[PDB]
């Protein structure tokens, strides 16, 4: 997911700009987004949210708006238990498990059900589970005493002022997520949100792995208040952003450093190339108009190529294999953009899969390692050119196996297909540097692949008076069997042809095609 | 000075050409009811299936493919905690949650042939079901996934 908020001083018209851009599976049911608009005499909200949720997570109205991105807040701890004498060893003593005898029904293939017993055990940490390898693990989840998550979101998205917004956010009922805010007043804000347990020792890596379940030394009981978490409001740089990267470069120049917070709140790992792009796209541009803002969102640069081809190409041209030389010249002529007509992009991805691993996040292959001191220009270079050329040799074979050639048009293999609509793809993997994301699946027998995850709900809002906003939903607004609103937006997505989002009654009445009157009590 | 706010005088959903619902309500509960109605029409099958799972009845309704999640949720006391969270809601907000569920039930009742046969057994849904799904999504999917605890990736 991506998120941008721009202050008035950085825009041409003096109105804050906001980008909602969550990235999630195109198939997982509970991750499906739905676009809607609610209006009553006392409030108005427009936006997307996961199906089943009664409140809009990605909302905006005439006054304010917010967006979210995953921060992976570590709000739970898995503890390795030491089983002994019918209980578990804790602080040198055997402690008893708390346990109720439950039961549930299991539907059989023939439609009937059978009753199955289920013993539920809990240690001081929390419910106990047993892994396949026999490890006994107790999971402790924070915020199980916070029943107001839905109302907090509701109060946040209908706040009459930034102060009211912060007051609601401060209730700490939303357990995770980075949240970005912007309003017509000109205020922008970034908050590393969630319910974080207060710990006396251990860094994030420690708390993410199996923690010793035999000592009260690791049993946390309190959580951090909002003021203890990384936050940024109206920074000197005039913008805030987050593309899932650790919260250390939310704006530029930065307003805090890792040393200002507990080491267990967030990782200090290398920022993805997409995240590096996010910071550059915002910091390097000024006098932004909504139009330009939207154009920048479509960025699909093969940043990884900029970091590696300078060293790879020369090294590859040394190889006597005519095929390797050809591949190098193909990669050399490439403008390093993930366009539909790119004939070098597929081959590059295949080389990158080997150079940086299947998820493209590997760091071992670079010559110069990532550094927080050069957050948007590292890592860089190829550490072992000779080994990298051998990887290219293998990549050439892999590209041919998957796509049938080393120079197949990116958009011929990469397609977005929903029902009977089949359109050319562009942009790609975020870890390769693409800001606009389409995590292409493995190809089929024809070498055709489609997005499994990526751009879903995409919207850009300018808080002028009245507000002006545009957006699109990759997989439509409905997934019910036979609906005509599942594949009806993907063609526009393939041309980056955004819909004007309609909030004003006059606009809605002009676009309405179906009316459902109703009543309730 | 923002533009003047619209004041609905009747409850209605105005759908645009892309199936986007513009829900107008005379009060809060009315808007939530229309929203539940709209969501059911657009994503009813999956919403009902998910609410069924949040009840800890996935295995009961659909079998083995849903059993692991059933064990995960029951062991973590999700269904019961949801009932508690529901009871702990402020009167006003609980009314909105009830309305939302009511909207889902109403759509299903008005268009029985449009609800997938396999999920009809889930109806009717309640405000507690709504709280349960949100609780599952936030705390037992996002924050604490079964994969991380079971070490199954």
């Amino acid at each position: 997911s991506n998120s941008w908020a721009v202050a008035p001083g950085k825009t041409a018209n003096g109105n804050a700009l906001l980008l909602q851009n969550p990235h999630l599976s195109w198939t997982t049911d509970y991750f499906t987004y739905y676009e809607a608009h609610l209006v009553t005499p006392d409030f108005e909200i427009y936006g997307a949210t996961q199906i089943g949720l009664p409140v809009i997570r990605f909302a905006f109205n005439q006054r304010m708006g917010i967006t979210n991105t995953v921060n992976g807040m570590v709000g739970a701890t898995n503890y390795r238990l030491t089983l002994q004498d019918g209980g578990y060893l804790y602080d040198g003593q055997v402690r008893p498990f708390e346990r109720p005898q439950a039961s549930y029904r299991l539907r059989q293939a023939d439609g009937t059900t059978v009753d199955k017993p289920l013993e539920i055990r809990s240690s001081v940490h929390g419910p106990v589970f047993e892994r396949a390898d026999g490890t006994a693990v107790a999971v402790r989840v924070a915020g199980l005493d916070r029943p107001g998550m839905l109302e907090q979101y509701f109060d946040m998205i209908t706040a009459d002022s930034f102060d009211d917004y912060e007051a609601a956010l401060a209730r700490m009922q939303v357990p995770t997520f980075n949240i970005v805010y912007a309003d017509r007043e000109g205020t922008i804000n970034y908050s590393f949100n969630g319910v974080a347990p207060k710990r006396a020792e251990g860094d994030i890596a420690f708390w993410q792995g199996l923690v010793p379940g035999d000592s009260s030394r690791y049993l946390w009981t309190e959580t951090h208040p909002l003021d203890d978490l990384p936050r940024v409001t109206n920074p000197p740089g005039g913008f805030v952003q987050n593309s899932n990267d650790p919260p250390w470069t939310p704006t530029w120049p930065v307003t805090y450093t890792p040393k200002d917070f507990p080491s267990y709140l967030a990782p200090q790992t290398p920022h993805s190339l997409r995240a590096q792009q996010s910071v550059r796209l915002m910091s390097e541009n000024d006098d932004l108009t909504l139009e330009r803002f939207m154009a920048l969102q479509l960025s699909h640069r093969a940043v990884m190529a900029d970091r590696t081809l300078p060293d790879l190409i020369p090294a590859a041209l040394i190889d006597p294999d005519p095929e390797v030389q050809a591949a190098a010249r193909l990669l050399a002529a490439w403008d390093r953009e993930f366009t539909s007509d790119s004939r070098a992009a597929l081959l590059f991805e295949e080389w990158a899969r080997l150079f940086a691993g299947q998820n493209f996040a590997g760091q071992a292959g670079f010559a110069t390692p990532w550094s927080l001191d050069k957050p948007v220009s590292t890592p860089y270079g190829v550490r072992d050119p000779k080994a990298a050329v051998d990887q290219l040799r293998t990549a050439i074979a892999n590209t041919k196996r998957k796509y049938g050639a080393i120079d197949r048009p990116f958009g011929d293999a990469s397609r977005m297909i929903l029902n009977d609509v089949n359109v050319p793809g562009a942009a790609g993997y975020g870890n390769l540097g693409s800001f606009r994301v389409f995590t292409w699946s493995d190809p089929d027998e024809n070498g055709v692949r489609t997005p499994v995850h990526g751009e879903t709900w995409v919207a850009m809002i300018e808080f002028s008076t009245p507000v002006r906003a545009y957006g699109l939903m990759s997989y439509g607004n409905s997934r019910q069997p036979g609906t005509t609103h599942y594949s009806d937006q993907i063609e526009r997505v393939s041309r980056a042809d955004f819909r004007e989002l309609l909030l004003r009654r006059e606009q809605v009445e002009a676009a309405v095609q179906e009316r459902t009157p109703f009543n309730f009590k | 000075a923002p533009i003047a706010a619209y004041k609905p005088r009747s409850n209605e959903i105005l759908w645009d050409g892309y199936g986007v619902p513009h829900i107008y309500g005379v009060d809060a509960p009315s808007a939530f009811y229309g929203y539940g109605w709209a969501q059911a029409r657009s994503h009813g099958d999956n919403i009902l299936r998910l609410y069924g799972e949040a009840r800890g009845k996935g295995a009961e309704y659909w079998g083995p493919d849903y059993e692991q999640t059933t064990v995960w949720l029951l062991t973590n006391g999700v269904p019961e905690r949801a009932q508690q969270w529901y009871a702990q809601q402020s009167p006003d907000f609980r009314a909105n949650l009830d309305a939302f569920a009511a909207g889902i039930n109403a759509y299903a009742q008005q268009n029985p042939d449009d609800i997938s046969p396999d999920v009809r057994q889930v109806l009717p849904v309640s405000g507690a079901d709504v709280v349960a799904h949100a609780h599952r999504l936030m705390n037992f999917l996002y924050v604490a996934s079964p994969g991380r605890t079971l070490g199954e990736g």
